[PDB]
RNA sequence: UACCUGGUUGAUCCUGCCAGUAGCAUAUGCUUGUCUCAAAGAUUAAGCCAUGCAUGUCUAAGUACGCACGGCCGGUACAGUGAAACUGCGAAUGGCUCAUUAAAUCAGUUAUGGUUCCUUUGGUCGCUCGUACUUGGAUAACUGUGGUAAUUCUAGAGCUAAUA
RNA sequence: UGACGGGGAAUCAGGGUUCGAUUCCGGAGAGGGAGCCUGAGAAACGGCUACCACAUCCAAGGAAGGCAGCAGGCGCGCAAAUUACCCACUCCCGACCCGGGGAGGUAGUGACGAAAAAUAACAAUACAGGACUCUUUCGAGGCCCUGUAAUUGGAAUGAGUCCACUUUAAAUCCUUUAACGAGGAUCCAUUGGAGGGCAAGUCUGGUGCCAGCAGCCGCGGUAAUUCCAGCUCCAAUAGCGUAUAU
RNA sequence: CCCGCCUCUCGGCCGAAGCGUUUACUUUGAAAAAAUUAGAGUGUUCAAAGCAGGCCGCCUGGAUACCGCAGCUAGGAAUAAU
């Protein structure tokens, strides 16, 4: 059963014209704990959140009716589709796919929102949350009886529907891939089209480096070609904007509208959400307590859905799930195909360096050079002392929990406190401290490293990615987390980023990567913040808005009213 | 808008004192010696009886040439000597007043297999008829409230597809059949 | 086993022979329509698939099984008159499987184009 | 209800088309056509259950989509079309032919006519009056609007038609000593030499009859549709001949 | 108990022997009459109401050892 | 099957009500092997609603120059199948609920001689004493240029029909 | 007025009394009110125009709204079902044999209710009765019947698993039939009761006006015919107990 | 139980017809939506139901009655008002 809570809102709460009338009708309150606590000389009614029992005696009881009564969300084991283990997840619901269109999924991370594609495309039998004993796939078809999916589920058993999805852990894949771009791409074609996967997708100046050549952003582009030019009926796309810049981030969200067919069934699962709005046409939400329970709401429409989602009230349930809305020269490196020729330029003690690049600009070749490797012209900066850094692909290897990895073989002496109230706190790896590294998620594993490289001590902070595999909401998070750590420790910090909101933030100083994308390329003269996204914002010919309520960057249209007037004056983002 | 019949009725009448030590005395007589299972079996016989009495007492207050009466008593009278519970001599209206509730209890399957010999006791011919032993005239019948009017009174016999009847013995002596 | 035949029309108007079939089988299952085809066309000295029955209750009991059957003049009357689910009971034909739901969903959604545009909105 | 009704029930449905109750929900309706709502039968009941000639409701479709049927000698498509008292149903692909006649219970008949009987029919005249450079017109029960009739022709008079033509061969005058029959109320369906008429200002007329057992009876004037002159029937009857048995008689013929 | 639906307090008698102990306050129960229609007797003065459930659970499988809290 | 029984007193006969007894519907508790039927968001809130769906239609017989397919064994107005749009018709029936309404609704009855009626079915349609071997102008589908963040929004340019 | 009207429903000796939102007819309304376009037919809401009220998206320039249709969720509640399948049926619409129909049909949840009906049968042996032709009594007979005993026995069968048929748009369920399937036939029938009303303990242990049962009368203060337990029994029986309208 | 000895205008040994104080009452007759309710027929395997079905192309059902009050009608003229 669920949870209920009374509700005020501020307006039509006078609390001096109305005598009261809601605290001396509650029951609890006729007890003297005191969940409503009021006065004649007020403003608001405060109606306790763990003092109200949820039952309706004082919403009737109110003169200018303000009170309401609100769902909170609780374990409740009513249709529960899939449990994974013995004191384990719960993914309670499945989500509903529909013909021709996109399906968006947002919401935290740890939800389940990956494992809720794995029993879409047949790859899993559910145990219907019985683990022990799971029921087969008789009894599992007369479990979705009065619905759509018993007819569904049909069309996956004897493969009338074929179902490929794209993986979410994109930097593992050529360990099980070996050879070239060319080969491995295509021998499974089965649709020899070839032409628009690869111009819709900025491909085939890549394809005779290897698989295993690639970095992330060019990683995560492939991928997204390896399932679109096969023959199949239903795709799932895991985190599609991960290790992405915005300009390629439209460009991946028109060619999944390009494999719709009619008949084809697309579902994606996003946490970008600024071309949400362009990529999807109905989207379903995930509430929960993370890795406890989750459960799939109905389906909402584009426009409709996220800002359902940004308030944090679902309004087709009345369930509320949320309340909260020194110097260094210039040097060249070919590592086999082409040059980055770095001009040479200045660099701070205590301020914030952050690199605006693209899908191969040499981001992560420039963060090896700083740590003294790769260096084959004269000159060149090493620094003094010993130096952090971040690798942007962690396939780790350790022994055992991350007690022994996190706690004794970095700062056995610990430098708490002050460590750990400021930085460990917010970034609870505290309640993930019993389980094993190895067992892990994306988003467990991005969190648990940064651990190290800001718990290390060292001048030159190099940190990169901190926006891949994290949800919406320890993405802002990990701002105060990074602002508030080098600036009181007074050393200074490389930050690496994709995302447009975590770059805006923080930035004193910015580094930006001119030139041709991924052929030749240039990295310039360190500038401002406010020239140096305007300027990179017009190496993009995109133009960001803040949403003036939840301060959201928007992407306006392309030649629209707001965009030709933004591109004129050359403020591609006001007050960056 | 269905395309439907909600047509029921309930066919007994429950008693009004529920404890009188004569009316459970009567019915369980009637339940020992007539095999019957429970004794809303009885209060259905007494309800089909109550019925036909209020039929004849209703025919009973007119005038002995008004059609109705000539029409419906002739068609009541001929449904009681058609079943048997009435003698083909005695068709007048009064001698519907004299049927005992044990008329329409001897008329019953299980009565008439175990009155004309075909089981060795009346609770052997009602499990007789459960278990799809008895058939009246290649019908094979599996009620045991069949009554049996006396143009099918005369062709009561054991099924074609019987061990008691034709062949194919059943399960329990062809597994004991099989010793070795 | 035994074919016997009830009240028999035989129907100028639909080009058929209208009938109710009566099967004996006393120690079988229910018999197959094929078999009941066959039993009949040799007796009504036509060929076997221009006979079409439906609709067969076995009785209580064991025993009749009891139905109905039409037996045609020739096979081109019978594609014309017949049902087209009583014709694919035969292998006769064949319906297109979308059904019913993305049908109306194709209907729903071809209403907000227009032109040209509704044979290339799918 | 803000226009006409284009449906209607089963169980509101005559009861003289004899329906099912489990069949489906609805009836047939009647199309508009000559014969009123309550008081005719249309062609998928008189060919799906009367007859039997097609078990479904599409194959009746089938039998008069290829001109198979004739209603007074026209071919009719339509399958809900109204048809009663005297309609000439007329197959010609086996060569039956059929008038709608009601039986002594009250209902439509299956009553086969000879091949030499199908050329006429006989009408009530209803109404008479005058138009258009004095053109006398007449007007009959099943709404044919003939021009220039005899003048001796008035109205409750019975004519004999050509159904090739739609020409008054010869008609019959409302007297007393005619046969009647009745198309009506309680006494549908009985045949008898009519004996009086009642007249009254203002109201409906009470004609009574005798039957040809002699008992009697009395209908309403426009339920009085005379058949023939004298105690002569102009047309085929059904085989009860219009004669009520009581319920007495009719089980002991039953036995 | 005070009821949901209008407000008001009634009081409620808790029939079997020692079921006044599977009672938490602020619980949800709910409360038939008596059994004699408006009028309040038994040799309990003042109380028409009893109490069938307790938190969707009711006091004979709770007080059998059929159900637990 | 036109029926009564315990309770005022030390005891009795009564007026009398309470409680019993049997149907019946709404819920709820405990229970459950078969099989034919079968009500099911009315009661309180005629309160609020995400999403899919619930009304469309082409014959021999209104208008096709979309190669969209296709015959002509090829030389002429158009073979034929036909997506689209114009046109005609249906969308006023069916469904759902019971909020208003107490001579209002509704029911039997009687009347339109005080009115309308798409459709069907019969009548009428050289009754009139005054370019015709067939007349005109356009606009859609289509082609082409675009706006708007946003809709089953539609604006400009160029064609061509009618049972418009 | 917790009032849509009627056909009707539950009780019923005759009379009455009460109920009818509800599948047929007739009316009214599509959040509250208005006002209109087309049309033969509307004051249409799966049409339009505003006002009130509430709500969605927004580039804050604007755009679109109406489940008292089928399913579904919110909420209120003591109190009510699956975002399934199809035009086979029954019919309606259309220019029409040909297309369409959450109208309808079909399945699912379903102890609201209604009809049928399992949960053993028979033969032994032993014991007890019964009447006895014999027997004043001890004592007889399968020279005759009735009951019991977790004391034996081989005959019958469906619950159920499940090839097929058959049903049907295509499946399902029912019916037919092939193979498995019964000893304690653990393949284990429950819900209320035993003072009177009211069919059934004048039993064994606990508590000792406390806990409690009790519709009423009443029981409980150390032989409780009433509480709490066991045994036995006795109604009803795939059901019965309680609460409210009647 | 039924009629008879003890109204007038006139139409083919008068059917037809000028009409007589009203009503209440009664008895027949017309018209009274089907479904439900009594009820006839018929072995859904019995039954609740259902309108089917039966005989070796043929035969035959899908009845009937009640529907209060008000209206309409012809027979009666005790009892009751004027
Ligand atoms: N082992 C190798 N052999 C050959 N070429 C390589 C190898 N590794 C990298 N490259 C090339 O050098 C470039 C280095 O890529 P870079 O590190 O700039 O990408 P990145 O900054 O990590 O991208 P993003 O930050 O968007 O994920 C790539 O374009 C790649 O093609
Ligand atoms: N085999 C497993 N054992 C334990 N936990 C699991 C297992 N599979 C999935 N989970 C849990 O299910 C959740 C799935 O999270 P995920 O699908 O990655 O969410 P998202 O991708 O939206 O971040 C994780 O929190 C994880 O703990
Ligand atoms: S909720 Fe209660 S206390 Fe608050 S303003 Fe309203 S009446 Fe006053
Ligand atoms: S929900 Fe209950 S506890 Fe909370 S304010 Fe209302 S009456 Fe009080
Ligand atoms: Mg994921
Ligand atoms: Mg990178």
């Amino acid at each position: 059963k669920l949870t209920r809570i009374a509700i005020v809102n501020h307006d039509k709460c006078k609390p001096k014209k109305c005598r009261q009338e809601c605290k001396k009708s509650c029951p609890v309150v006729r007890m003297g704990k005191l969940c409503i606590e009021v006065t004649p000389q007020s403003k608001i009614a405060w109606i306790s959140e763990t003092l109200c029992i949820g039952c309706g005696i004082c919403i009737k009881k109110c003169p200018f009716g303000a009170l309401s009564i609100v769902n909170l969300p609780s374990n409740l084991e009513k249709e529960t589709t899939h449990r994974y283990c013995a004191n384990a997840f719960k993914l309670h619901r499945l989500p509903i796919p529909r013909p021709g269109e996109v399906l968006g999924l947002v919401g935290t991370n740890g939800i389940g929102k990956s494992t809720a594609l794995k029993i879409l495309a047949g790859k899993q039998k559910p145990n219907l949350g019985k683990y022990d004993d799971p029921p087969d796939w008789q009894e599992i078809l007369t479990y979705f009886r009065g619905s759509e999916l018993q007819n569904y589920f049909t069309k996956i058993l004897e493969d009338d529907l074929k179902a490929i999805i794209k993986p979410q852990y994109v930097d593992q894949i050529p360990k099980a891939a070996k050879g070239t771009v060319g080969s491995i791409l295509d021998r499974k074609d089965e649709t020899k089209t070839q032409a628009i996967v690869c111009q819709q997708l900025d491909l085939t100046h890549l394809k005779e480096r290897n698989v295993e050549d690639l970095s992330g952003g060019e990683l995560q582009r492939f991928a997204c070609a390896v399932v679109c030019i096969q023959k199949a009926d239903i795709f799932m796309f895991d985190e599609p904007s991960s290790y992405l810049d915005v300009k390629q981030r439209l460009k991946a969200a028109i060619t999944i509208r390009s494999l719709i067919n009619p008949d084809r069934y697309i579902i994606v699962v996003e946490h970008d959400l600024s071309v949400l709005d362009y990529l999807s046409d109905f989207i379903c939400c995930l509430y929960g307590v993370p890795s406890a329970y989750g459960v799939v709401t109905m389906p909402f429409s584009v426009r409709e859905g996220i800002n359902i989602f940004l308030d944090g009230y679902v309004p087709t349930e009345n369930l509320r799930f949320r309340d909260a809305s020194y110097k260094y020269p210039g040097m060249k490196k070919k590592m086999g195909e082409f040059e980055l020729a770095i001009v040479a330029g200045e660099f701070t003690d205590s301020e914030i360096m952050v690199m605006l690049g693209e899908n191969g600009t040499g981001k992560t070749t420039f963060i090896r050079m700083l740590a003294g490797r790769l260096k084959p012209d004269e000159g060149g900066e090493v620094p003094v002392l010993n130096v952090s850094y971040k690798p942007q692909k962690i396939s780790p290897k350790s022994t055992g929990s991350v007690r022994q990895l996190l706690h004794e073989k970095i700062r056995d002496a610990y430098t708490h406190p002050q460590f750990v109230t400021d930085v460990m706190k917010p970034l609870q790896i505290e309640n993930i401290i019993d389980q094993e590294v190895q067992t892990l998620s994306g988003g467990e594993l991005q969190r648990v490293a940064l651990a190290l490289c800001l718990g290390k001590p060292a001048d030159v902070y190099l940190i990169d990615e901190p926006s891949a595999y994290l949800d919406s909401e320890q993405r802002l998070m990990a701002a105060r987390v990074v602002k508030r750590f080098i600036l009181h420790a007074k050393k200074t910090a490389f930050v690496v980023e994709h995302d447009f909101i975590m770059a805006t933030y923080l930035a004193d100083r910015v580094i930006v990567f001119d030139g041709v994308p991924s052929k030749n390329t240039v990295a310039n003269s360190p500038q401002t913040l406010l020239a140096g996204m305007n300027k990179f914002l017009s190496q993009l010919e995109i133009t960001f808005r803040r949403d003036p309520n939840n301060y959201r960057p928007r992407i306006n249209k392309l030649n629209s009213i707001k965009d030709v007037e933004q591109k004129k004056s050359g403020n591609y983002f006001f007050l960056d | 808008p269905v395309a439907r019949s909600w047509v029921c009725r309930k066919t007994y009448v429950t008693p009004r004192r529920p404890f009188e030590k004569s009316r459970l005395d009567q019915e369980l007589k009637l339940i020992g010696e007539y095999g019957l299972r429970n004794k809303r079996e009885v209060w259905r016989v007494k309800f089909t009886l109550a019925k036909i009495r209020k039929a004849a007492r209703e025919l009973l207050t007119l005038d002995e040439k008004d059609p109705r009466r000539l029409f419906e008593g002739n068609a009541l009278l001929r449904r009681l000597v058609r079943i048997g519970v009435l003698d083909e001599g005695k068709m007048k209206l009064d001698y519907i007043l004299g049927l005992k509730i044990e008329d329409f209890l001897e008329r019953r399957l299980q009565t008439q297999v175990f009155k004309l010999g075909l089981a060795k006791s009346i609770h052997h011919a009602r499990v007789l008829i459960r278990q799809r032993h008895i058939r009246v005239r290649k019908q094979v019948v599996n009620i045991p409230s069949f009554i049996v009017r006396l143009d099918s009174q005369k062709h009561i016999d054991f099924s074609l597809r019987s061990p008691y009847g034709g062949g194919r013995p059943g399960r329990v002596k062809r597994k004991n059949a099989k010793k070795g | 086993v035994t074919i016997r035949t009830r009240k028999f029309m035989t129907n100028r108007l639909l080009q058929r022979k209208q009938m109710v079939i009566d099967v004996l089988h006393p120690g079988k299952a229910t018999v197959p329509k094929t078999e009941i085809r066959e039993k009949l066309a040799k007796m009504y000295k036509t060929t076997p698939d221009v006979i079409f029955v439906f609709g067969f209750r076995t009785h209580f009991g064991g025993g009749k099984t009891t139905g109905f059957g039409m037996i045609y003049d020739s096979l081109d009357y019978a594609k014309k008159n017949e049902p087209k689910h009583r014709l694919a009971r035969h292998g006769l034909y064949e319906k297109k499987k979308t059904s019913r739901k993305q049908r109306k969903e194709r209907k729903n959604r071809m209403k907000k184009v227009r032109g040209t545009a509704k044979a290339n909105v799918g | 209800a803000r226009g006409p009704k284009k449906h209607l029930k089963r169980v509101a449905a005559p009861k003289h088309w004899m329906l099912d109750k489990l069949t489906g929900v609805f009836a047939p309706r009647p199309s508009t056509g000559p014969h009123k709502l309550r008081e005719c039968l249309p062609l998928i009941i008189f060919l799906r259950n009367r007859l039997k000639y097609a078990l479904t409701g599409d194959e009746v479709k089938k039998i008069c989509m290829q001109r198979f049927i004739k209603i007074d000698g026209k071919v009719r498509t339509d399958i809900t079309y109204p048809a009663g008292f005297m309609d000439v149903i007329s197959i010609d692909k086996t060569g039956e032919n059929f008038r709608l006649i009601y039986d002594t219970k009250g209902r439509f008949a299956v009553h086969r006519i000879t091949p030499e009987e199908a050329k006429y029919k006989l009408c009530k005249v209803r109404k008479i009056f005058v138009g258009t450079k004095g053109i006398p017109h007449l007007v009959t029960h099943d709404a044919r609007t003939i021009r220039y009739p005899d003048p001796l022709i008035k109205v409750n008079d019975t004519i004999q038609i050509d159904l090739e033509t739609g020409k008054i061969t010869d008609f019959i005058k409302f007297d007393t000593g005619n046969l009647c029959m009745v198309t009506g109320g309680a006494n549908l369906g009985r045949i008898g030499v009519i004996t009086n008429r009642e007249r009254h200002p203002g109201s409906f007329d009470v004609v009574h009859v005798k039957d040809a057992n002699g008992n009697s009876f009395a209908t309403r004037l426009s339920n009085i549709f005379v058949i023939g002159k004298g105690n002569k029937p102009w047309i085929s009857l059904p085989r009860g001949k219009g004669i009520r048995l009581t319920i007495a008689e009719e089980r002991d013929k039953r036995l | 108990v005070q009821l949901i639906k209008n407000g008001k307090k009634i009081t409620a008698f808790v029939p079997n022997d020692g079921c006044l102990n599977f009672i938490e306050e602020n619980d949800e129960v709910l409360v038939a009459g008596f059994g004699r229609k408006g009028h309040a007797v038994g040799d309990i003065p003042g109380v028409r109401f009893k109490v069938v459930k307790v938190a969707n659970v009711s006091l004979l499988a709770l007080y059998k050892g059929k159900k637990e809290r």
